[PDB]
């Protein structure tokens, strides 16, 4: 076989930035094939041929290289750049490349954090959920931490994050708490904490069960 | 223009058979090869096969060994691909994709077509609003669904900038859930109407809900 392995599998670029990725062959290949995707969605077909840009592609990009190694490059990261890109030849196997995950780069933004008490409706059904939302922040890590009154909590909650927006290039979290009617009405304070790079400070927001 | 479009998403208990449609529109439908490419998380794109309209042409990727079998019919339009016998392996995303005018590539992509293969039964989601209070957010609460996935949208598409769909989570529970928010101005928060409009079809199941100001009777005015 021939083996397509790419490099870096993940890596990061600030605007105006120079980027360069890779595709290597195990063995030789006269072209190489690479599609940008973005999460969710079909990838789309960016460029063929090594070096053919595909129609609506920014001429920013370019690619080329020969034989055994072929390359994807930008002379200037944009936002709208951030995405992974598989390179692909048919005369290997497996056909694709494991991908690049392209991020952006940027000037750090705080996040700002809202909480949600679990609905009316929801409640009359068995189960609770106060979800809490960061929102808008770089970079992706940040911690979260949930105090029901005295105690924190641990075993009982979820998160989940969006991709790097394709405007600002910021991300987005959120924590959804899942304790039963029992439970939620067996206490009163309902806390989430949240730290990052950005927070000098760490934030706090919460609510008392049945208040306003 | 050229345009594939593919079946919905499906929920097949293992060993049985998916076969899954991709229609194809503003070319010679028997001048391109249809190809198909499967992916699931972690693992990204495989390529599992192809097949030119009505030649009787087909070739399966070596990996598959008969399962994957690669049909068409050249006076629809359609290419198909069924899927023998099920494991959660396959539990995935299929495309299709018509290569390019001149050259070897695939230049045209499916919309894509989620398979789950899991013996477990349909469930459509719970939707609970998430009600503002104090730039103020609100959203949705899509919970307790199965199987993935559900489409979210505001304002029946009219609203799309501030709005975050987040990535599933599957529960303790076996059953799914995930939220969708959006950001506003609180100074519309009076009367500029807001509705998540959430979609799952493997239940069939619609959901038009109001995610109003639960603004109680404890306070004042604002």
């Amino acid at each position: 076989q021939i083996v397509l392995t790419q490099s870096p599998a993940i890596m990061s670029a600030s605007p105006g930035e120079k980027v360069t990725m890779t595709c290597s062959a195990s063995s030789s290949v006269s072209y190489m094939h690479w599609y940008q995707q973005k999460s969710g969605t079909s990838p789309k077909r960016w460029i063929y041929d090594s070096s053919r840009l595909a129609s609506g592609v920014p001429s920013r990009f370019s690619g080329g290289g020969s034989g055994t190694s072929y390359s994807l490059t930008i002379s200037n990261m944009e936002a709208e750049d951030a995405a992974t890109y598989f390179c692909q030849n048919w005369r290997s196997s497996p056909t694709f490349g494991a991908g690049t995950k392209l991020e952006l780069k940027r000037t750090v933004a705080a996040p700002s954090v809202f909480i949600f008490p679990p609905s009316d409706e929801q409640l009359k059904s068995g189960t609770a959920s106060v979800v809490c939302l960061l929102n808008n922040f770089y970079p992706r890590e940040a911690k979260v931490q949930w105090k029901v009154d005295n105690a924190l909590q641990s075993g009982n909650s979820q998160e989940s994050v969006t991709e790097q927006d394709s405007k600002d290039s910021t991300y987005s979290l959120s924590s959804t708490l899942t304790l039963s009617k029992a439970d939620y009405e067996k206490h009163k304070v309902y806390a989430c904490e949240v730290t990052h790079q950005g927070l000098s400070s760490p934030v706090t927001k919460s609510f008392n069960r049945g208040e306003c | 223009q050229v345009q594939l479009q593919q079946s919905g998403p499906e929920l097949m208990k293992p060993g049985a058979s998916v076969k899954i449609s991709c229609k194809a529109t503003g070319y010679t439908f028997s001048t391109s090869w249809i190809e198909w490419i499967k992916q699931r998380p972690g693992h990204g794109l495989e390529w599992i096969g192809e097949v030119l309209p009505g030649s009787g042409k087909s070739n399966h990727n070596a990996n598959f060994k008969g399962r994957a079998t690669f049909t068409a019919d050249t006076a629809s339009n359609t290419a198909y691909m069924q899927l023998s016998s099920l494991t959660s392996e396959d539990s995935a995303v299929y495309y299709c994709a018509r290569e390019g005018s001149n050259n070897n590539a695939l230049a045209y992509w499916g919309q894509g077509t989620l398979v789950t293969v899991s013996a477990a039964s349909t469930k459509g989601p719970s939707v609970f609003p998430l009600a503002p209070s104090s730039t103020a957010a609100l959203g949705c609460l899509v919970k307790d669904y199965f199987p993935e996935p559900v489409t979210v949208s505001w304002n029946s598409g009219a609203l799309t900038s501030g709005v975050h769909t987040f990535p599933a989570v599957l529960q303790s529970s076996g059953l799914y859930s995930l939220s969708s928010v959006v950001t506003v101005p609180s100074s519309s928060l009076g009367t500029q109407t807001y509705i998540c409009n959430v979609n799952h079809k493997p239940s069939n199941t619609k959901v038009d809900k109001k995610v109003e100001p639960k603004s109680c009777h404890h306070h004042h005015h604002h």
